[PDB]
């Protein structure tokens, strides 16, 4: 019964795990888009 | 009444939050410094909850 | 029920910083506009030279 | 100097646009209506609770983080609420009987 | 860019360690970091 309560809590825990993984993925996406912007800026500087 | 005037901020109370230096301070021509390893979030650790998910 | 304190404080701070930035920008613009005419006068003197 | 002043003028116009955007906001439209809502019940208990809130705010030495922390704490407290609250009088009446 | 790429490699290795980066993009969540931080605080309080 405590394990069933753990399952009920773990549904929210995995939801929090997914939210934190989504936050990490968005951080990775922010880093990647900023890297793409830096690549565009370096490409413009290389064109100059 | 008194509560509204105390809560509200007079525009004259500060010097319009004036900045330091007459003009903006100069910067390096590139000065990228990407950093941004963490954007908000943080707080509860991911490793412990990942082991909990496993 | 009253004005939101966080929002009013944030709005006042942003208005103050925007107003000071506007004031410094307009002061700099007036200074450069006043200083521009002597450059035109110097260009006229250099064309005379 | 002409290109530099043109850039400064463009920045000045951008700053003026930012200043204009700072005012006449939807939040400002919300304002002057909250003032009417406060004027609906003037002072009395509301003045006392407002004075207590001001004292708490100045004691906390914060205006943004403190309010968010209190809001999060009160939402967390309200999350566990209304447990078996459907019947309060009947159970007491039957217990007394 | 190399330092940013090393940071991105560390972040993606952490994302692979924590669930999977490729398994998170399918889920829908607002891009704004402040909303995600508020949701993380809310779920943390719910877990507490």
């Amino acid at each position: 019964k405590l394990l069933r309560e753990l399952n009920q809590t773990s549904d929210l825990n995995e939801r929090k795990m997914l939210l934190q993984a989504k936050s990490l993925w968005i951080d990775v996406a922010h880093n990647t888009d900023a890297c793409k912007n830096l690549e565009n800026e370096i490409s413009g500087i290389q064109q100059k | 009444p008194i509560l509204k005037r105390t809560i509200i901020s007079k525009r004259k109370a500060p010097s319009n939050n004036e900045d330091e230096e007459i003009v903006k301070t100069p910067r390096k021509l590139v000065n990228y410094v990407p950093l941004k390893i963490f954007n908000l979030g943080d707080s509860f650790d991911d490793t412990i909850t990942t082991t909990v998910a496993k | 029920q009253l004005l939101p304190y966080v929002k009013v404080k944030d709005h006042k701070e942003k208005l103050n910083i925007y107003k000071e930035e506007y004031e410094r920008a307009k002061a700099n613009l007036r200074a450069i506009l006043k200083d521009k005419k002597p450059f035109a006068n110097t260009k006229k003197t250099l064309e005379n030279q | 100097f002409n290109e530099r002043e043109a850039d400064l003028k463009s920045q000045y116009e951008d700053k003026k646009k930012f200043v204009k955007e700072a005012r006449d906001t939807p939040e400002f439209q919300s304002w002057m209506r909250e003032i009417r809502s406060y004027d609906q019940d003037t002072k009395e208990k509301l003045n006392k609770v407002a004075e207590k809130y001001e004292e708490e705010g100045n004691f906390n030495l914060s205006f943004v983080q403190d309010v968010l922390d209190k809001l999060e704490s009160e939402i967390a407290m309200v999350n566990h609420d209304e447990s078996a609250v459907t019947i309060l009088d009947q159970v007491t009446a039957e217990l007394r009987e | 860019v190399a330092a940013l790429k090393e940071g991105i490699q560390r972040q993606i290795q952490n994302a692979c360690a924590f669930c999977s980066k490729e398994r998170i993009e399918n889920v829908d969540l607002p891009d704004t970091q402040e909303e995600i931080k508020r949701e993380l605080d809310k779920v943390s309080r719910m877990i507490q």
